[PDB]
């Protein structure tokens, strides 16, 4: 068949905020992974339930490509069993995760002089996000005892918070683009194979 | 798969505020991510607006609506503004890879 | 689950030595190996730090600690050094990354004044 369009995900002109992370299905194609793996552009290449050195020899019933922007200090949270503001409220991998987590520093693209405040993340939620769930709502978080009638104020916070991405930031606060590939293997003919 | 932008033409003076509203309609997906583009008056390209300072964006997911409020209007604010609602999310049945723009709002701020 | 590389910056005069350290913090997973890469000041491609008379690569496996020491500093060594740790196959552990997974250190900008 034909090669899987990994480029339109990795090389997308614009990325989404982690709370509104993107998802593209990869299907009916040949997937070349050692092109990604044997690269010098990725800061983190961690796969779970499968070794990256064996990806080109395996087929999968379905492959999902999820992409978002976070800060480097929070890349550790994109992993099974991890907890934190992002894993609990923004993007949660399951404990039984089979796939790869790929991240790279995007300071040259997502940082403005004086700060880029366009990428947001969810800071408040009632319950922790289920695995692979995405929360889009923007309703006022009922923080304290007194309820909120869609008004921001005391004990009534806006659930989303912006990053401040500046070139002069330390690497912990520089923006990182993350692509997570989740692999699914059912008792059905596989749609994505390596060469 | 199209966002409606209102109003089409508003004029203000230096000082005061203005608000451009936008509602995403004719779609089964929620309002995920947004952007605002500005074309300066005697310009030929559109610039991505940086939110959080003078440009305040309010997003309401329940009404699939989002607005942009601009304050401290200077004469350099004269131009056209456009919404942009986009998302790339895919599930078993609900799919939405859309990237839609608004009709535009020509603003004219007068001098001091 | 994080490579803590130190120092982030170092400046030394030509002739003395320096040591770069990067350790894995809060990990229970086996590590296979760790490589060292240098991006010269003004370049954009990294070079693998191969065998060298002035290069010393030390591993404390049980410590998850890796160090690089450069003796007889010269201006040709000025640049940014990164360590690249490779994970081994930690058997019967879901939360560990597979064999061959890697992570780069944050980097170390070294300046050598002539
Ligand atoms: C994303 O784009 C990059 C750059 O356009 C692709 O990698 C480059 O591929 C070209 C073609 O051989 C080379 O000139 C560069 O040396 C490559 N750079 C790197 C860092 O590999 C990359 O393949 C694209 N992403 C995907 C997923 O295909």
């Amino acid at each position: 068949t034909n090669l899987c369009p990994f480029g339109e995900v990795f090389n997308a002109t614009r990325f989404a905020s982690v709370y509104a992370w993107n998802r593209k299905r990869i299907s009916n194609c040949v997937a070349d992974y050692s092109v990604l793996y044997n690269s010098a552009s990725f800061s983190t290449f961690k796969c779970y339930g499968v070794s990256p050195t064996k990806l080109n020899d395996l087929c999968f019933t379905n492959v999902y490509a999820d992409s978002f922007v976070i800060r480097g200090d929070e890349v550790r949270q994109i992993a099974p069993g991890q907890t934190g503001k992002i894993a609990d409220y923004n993007y949660k991998l399951p404990d039984d995760f089979t796939g790869c987590v790929i991240a790279w520093n995007s300071n040259n693209l997502d940082s403005k002089v004086g700060g880029n405040y366009n990428y947001l993340y969810r800071l408040f939620r009632k319950s922790n996000l289920k695995p692979f769930e995405r929360d889009i709502s923007t309703e006022i978080y009922q923080a304290g005892s007194t309820p909120c009638n869609g008004v921001e104020g005391f004990n009534c916070y806006f659930p989303l918070q912006s990053y401040g991405f500046q070139p002069t930031n330390g690497v912990g606060y520089q923006p990182y683009r993350v692509v997570v590939l989740s692999f699914e293997l059912l008792h059905a003919p596989a749609t994505v194979c390596g060469p | 798969a199209r966002v409606d932008q209102t109003p089409q033409t508003i004029t203000k003076e230096t000082g005061e505020s203005l608000t451009i509203n936008c509602v995403l309609r004719d779609s089964n997906c929620a309002l995920a991510s947004t952007d605002w583009y500005r074309k300066k008056s005697g310009s030929t390209n559109e610039e991505s607006i940086s939110k959080g300072g003078r440009y305040v964006e309010t997003v309401n997911s329940g009404s699939k609506s989002f607005s942009l409020r601009i304050n401290d209007l200077t004469v350099e604010d004269s131009g056209t503004y456009r919404c942009n609602a986009w998302d790339s999310w895919e599930t078993r049945q609900l799919k939405c890879d859309y990237d839609v723009y608004g009709g535009g709002t020509v603003v004219t701020v007068n001098g001091p």
